[PDB]
């Protein structure tokens, strides 16, 4: 946003041209999958889970 | 600016994300706000996040 | 001079509405904010009705602008040389400009390019983008709808 802040022209410019979700979406994908904290659900019995 | 994150129903059940692999999700919707110093607006939107 | 419902046309995000004048403030004074919304974006703009014409919001165009906009079609004389990057600066120039006879004029321009030999895909979406501002201008102008001003642009691009 910092960026094209700058390069875009004013009287044009809207929060819709503005923002780009895709660090952000790619940020919580990259989490969830491919992370140490992130595991599969040890389940072969219900104490396992829990 | 960047103000009031609200969130829509999941857009599938459990069972069904389950069955067809996809993951559990809800979008978000954020109202952000471009405001210009020189000569004066808001741009107020609800931008998918 | 603004009243609630002029669908007055805001410079580049098309034809707006208003809704109410906002008496918010700043350092005491409580300025004529008038709250524009537009439907394109679905954003809403508030404006202080001071430098309204600093910004350079516009009125609806009439039969006069409609005649003028006319005469700037249907009239196929023109040079630009064969640098065809030169000749996309000058129609974003224009773009970026935002006056309804020089988007007349590039859109009946790239009406007459594509109809001879064929366009490009940044050629292809800039003559859409144009042509989409431009009907929706001439249809919230002849307070119409979008088939009944693309038919009337269908009539006279070069008919
Ligand atoms: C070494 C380690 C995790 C090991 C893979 C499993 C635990 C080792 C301890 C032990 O031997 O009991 C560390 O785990 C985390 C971060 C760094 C390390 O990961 C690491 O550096 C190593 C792997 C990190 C993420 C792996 C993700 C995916 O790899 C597959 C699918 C995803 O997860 C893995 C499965 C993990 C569940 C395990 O669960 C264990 C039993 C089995 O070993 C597994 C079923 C149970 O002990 C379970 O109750 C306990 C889990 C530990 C909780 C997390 C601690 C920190 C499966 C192999």
């Amino acid at each position: 946003v910092r960026e094209r802040m700058t390069t875009q022209d004013v009287e044009a410019i809207t929060p819709q041209t503005l923002i780009n979700i895709r660090p952000v979406v790619a940020a919580i994908k990259e989490f969830f999958g491919t992370s140490q904290l992130s595991q599969f659900m040890d389940q072969n019995n219900p104490l396992s889970g829990l | 600016s960047f103000s009031d994150p609200r969130f829509d129903d999941v857009k599938a059940p459990v069972d069904e994300c389950k069955d067809k692999d996809m993951t559990y999700a809800a979008p978000l919707f954020v109202t952000a706000e471009f405001i210009n110093n020189n000569t004066g607006e808001i741009k107020s939107q609800t931008v998918f996040m | 001079i603004f009243k609630v419902g002029d669908t007055v046309v805001y410079p580049h995000h098309g034809a707006a509405l208003v809704e109410a004048i906002e008496t918010r403030t700043i350092k005491g004074e409580q300025k004529e904010y008038l709250v524009l919304k537009v439907a394109q974006g679905d954003l809403t703009v508030r404006v202080p009705a001071e430098n309204a014409e600093y910004v350079g919001v516009r009125d609806v165009v009439g039969q006069e602008g409609l005649d003028k906009v006319f005469q700037v079609l249907r009239a196929p004389h023109t040079e630009e040389p064969t640098n065809w990057s030169r000749r996309y600066k000058a129609n974003l120039e224009k773009l970026a400009s935002g006056d309804v006879n020089k988007v007349a004029e590039v859109v009946r321009d790239l009406w007459r390019r594509d109809q001879e030999r064929g366009l490009s895909a940044g050629e292809k979406r800039m003559l859409a983008k144009a042509r989409q501002i431009l009907v929706g201008e001439l249809a919230l102008a002849e307070s119409t709808d979008d088939a009944k001003a693309e038919t009337i642009l269908d009539e006279v691009l070069a008919a």
